[PDB]
Formats: C-alpha cells, sequence, structure tokens
C-alpha cells in the first residue's frame, strides 16, 4: 500500500498565524490651571 | 499748696466748692469729686493708634461700611482724635509765661 499523502485535524497546525498581538496601556494624570489666581483678602497695600 | 505741680498755672485757684446739708443715705458724710485734668490725654492716647492698627489694615471695618459708612467718615473721626489729643496736649503744662512769636525792633544805624 501506499498513501500518497495525509495530516492531522485540527489544532495547532491551524493557528500559526494568530498570536494574538498585545497593545498598550497609560496614564490617567492632569493638572490644573493656577495662572488666574490672586488672594481674596488685601489690606497691605493701605499703606498708601 | 503741697500739690502745685499738679494744677495748671494759668488758670488760678483750680478749685470750685460745693456744699449740701444733706447725706447720702446710709453715710454720716460725703464729697464727690469731678477733676478735669490733662492726665486724660491717655484714654485718646490709647485709642487712637489701637484705631490706626485698626483702619490702617481696614481689619473689622467690612462689617460697618457692610451698613452704609465710608472710610471718610472712619479718617474724620480720627483725624479728631488726634486733633484732640494734640489739644490736650498743647496744654498739658503749657506755660504761664507768655506763647510765641518772639520777635524784635532793633537799634538805631548811622547813615
Amino acid at each position: 500500500p501506499d498513501l500518497k499523502n495525509v495530516k492531522s485535524k485540527i489544532g495547532s497546525t491551524e493557528n500559526l498565524k494568530h498570536q494574538p498581538g498585545g497593545g498598550k496601556v497609560q496614564i490617567i494624570n492632569k493638572k490644573l490651571d493656577l495662572s488666574n489666581v490672586q488672594s481674596k483678602c488685601g489690606s497691605k497695600d493701605n499703606i498708601k | 499748696n503741697k500739690n502745685s505741680s499738679y494744677f495748671v498755672e494759668w488758670i488760678p485757684n483750680n478749685v470750685k466748692t460745693a456744699v449740701c446739708d444733706i447725706p447720702p443715705r446710709g453715710l454720716k458724710m460725703s464729697a464727690t469729686f469731678i477733676g478735669n485734668s490733662t492726665a486724660i490725654q491717655e484714654l485718646f492716647k490709647r485709642i487712637s493708634e489701637q484705631f490706626t492698627a485698626m483702619f490702617r489694615r481696614k481689619a473689622f471695618l467690612h462689617w460697618y461700611t457692610g451698613e452704609g459708612m465710608d472710610e471718610m467718615e472712619f479718617t474724620e473721626a480720627e483725624s479728631n482724635m488726634n486733633d484732640l489729643v494734640s489739644e490736650y496736649q498743647q496744654y498739658q503744662d503749657a506755660t504761664a509765661d507768655e506763647q510765641g512769636e518772639f520777635e524784635e525792633e532793633g537799634e538805631e544805624d548811622e547813615a
């Protein structure tokens, strides 16, 4: 006898393209703007 | 006589006497003093520095402006108390000797 060609069915041989692929993460951080800010009591200029 | 240093010298004989027949209930005899001294300078001296301590820094002042007063008025109350303490200190120990304008006419000069 002869079998010519035969192969397995179905598993890890059909998976070899798809890893799958991974990704990327990031924070999750900010600031605030302070540029407007002055004190809200204010007598010391009255020295004038 | 024993306290000449405690009277102002250009008001003479610094006493108002007066005598009632009738004592206070529960005292066999009493006297009332009403003395007018320069010494009261002390009251207005302390209060007007404490007042400049406040209005110089507008401290406590929002509560009163907040009822319709203005900063001119604090200035005028102060202006007057400072003027007043300066009047009592003008007369604190003011001379019976003449005050000011000490200038004169000279000598006749060859021509």
